[PDB]
């Protein structure tokens, strides 16, 4: 017997290889990130990781991108430019998914996307998963 | 920098030849 | 005259093949 | 009445003020620098240290050069870029040596050239001792 899990844990795309999709994590108190690949890869591929909020024309649409702040470990080094950033590694398998989530919230809405889109970058899925509903 | 947790989904099967000394020879 | 004292600075190594008897053959 | 110092302490050229020769250090457990002057310097002159690793062509001859890294004490001021340097001040006398030496090891050969060649740096003389052999 299986469940009907999507009821506490549902996922949302985040960047189909086209596109890249804003996410509202406001009514959740975690989440995280998922990474799949469906072709062999040419070179490693960076992406960006951004926060949104409420716009003012209306309460439930995100606003502009802002870039995601830095948050240095317990100790241990710190990005360069001080700017949170995912790198997908060129060795990553076809049949292989990676995880990662970022320590802190900011707004109430996240997106994601690839420094430069090109033919390498399209052969990325990126899916972000919920958990914990407060409502 | 964020890091990433991996793993595989799929087990490829492996099929090894043993192989023994082939018989004595005077060398 | 002076006597020098000399030793080398490498430990080059050293081979060599060792050999069994042959095959059993009547004479 | 004397010794032969050489059998225990062997000491090498470094820098004769025109060309520069790996000092191999594999089998001393330390080493030492001396510099001395042969006449009235005119300005200050520093030197780089380097090290070496062994070729893959052959174990018995030095690879390309490598400059050596820094190592802060229990409390003090790193170099602006992190690289060990030594600097001769221009006030040294003829009639004086200086030694100095190098915490750290690394590959197996040293080696120490001037930042610059010129005709002030055709003044110095450097050489490198060791202290205990382990073969």
């Amino acid at each position: 017997m299986n469940f009907n899990v999507g009821v506490d844990f549902p996922s949302f795309i985040a960047w189909d290889g086209t596109t890249s999709f804003p996410v509202k994590i406001d009514g959740f108190n975690q989440f995280g990130f998922t990474f799949k690949v469906i072709e062999e890869l040419t070179a490693d591929v960076p992406f960006n990781i951004f926060y949104h909020e409420a716009s003012e024309a209306d309460p439930c649409v995100p606003g502009p991108a802002i870039r995601v702040p830095d948050v240095p470990f317990c100790d241990g080094v710190a990005t360069a430019d001080g700017l949170a950033t995912v790198v997908i590694p060129e060795a990553v398998a076809v049949d292989s998914f990676c995880a990662g989530s970022v320590p802190c919230f900011n707004g109430p809405w996240i997106s994601i996307a690839p420094v430069t889109v090109n033919a390498d970058s399209a052969k990325v899925q990126v899916t972000v998963t919920m958990k914990g509903a407060t409502r | 920098m964020i890091k990433l947790n991996c793993r595989p989904l799929c087990q490829t099967p492996t099929a090894s030849r043993l192989v023994s000394p082939p018989c004595f020879i005077c060398r």
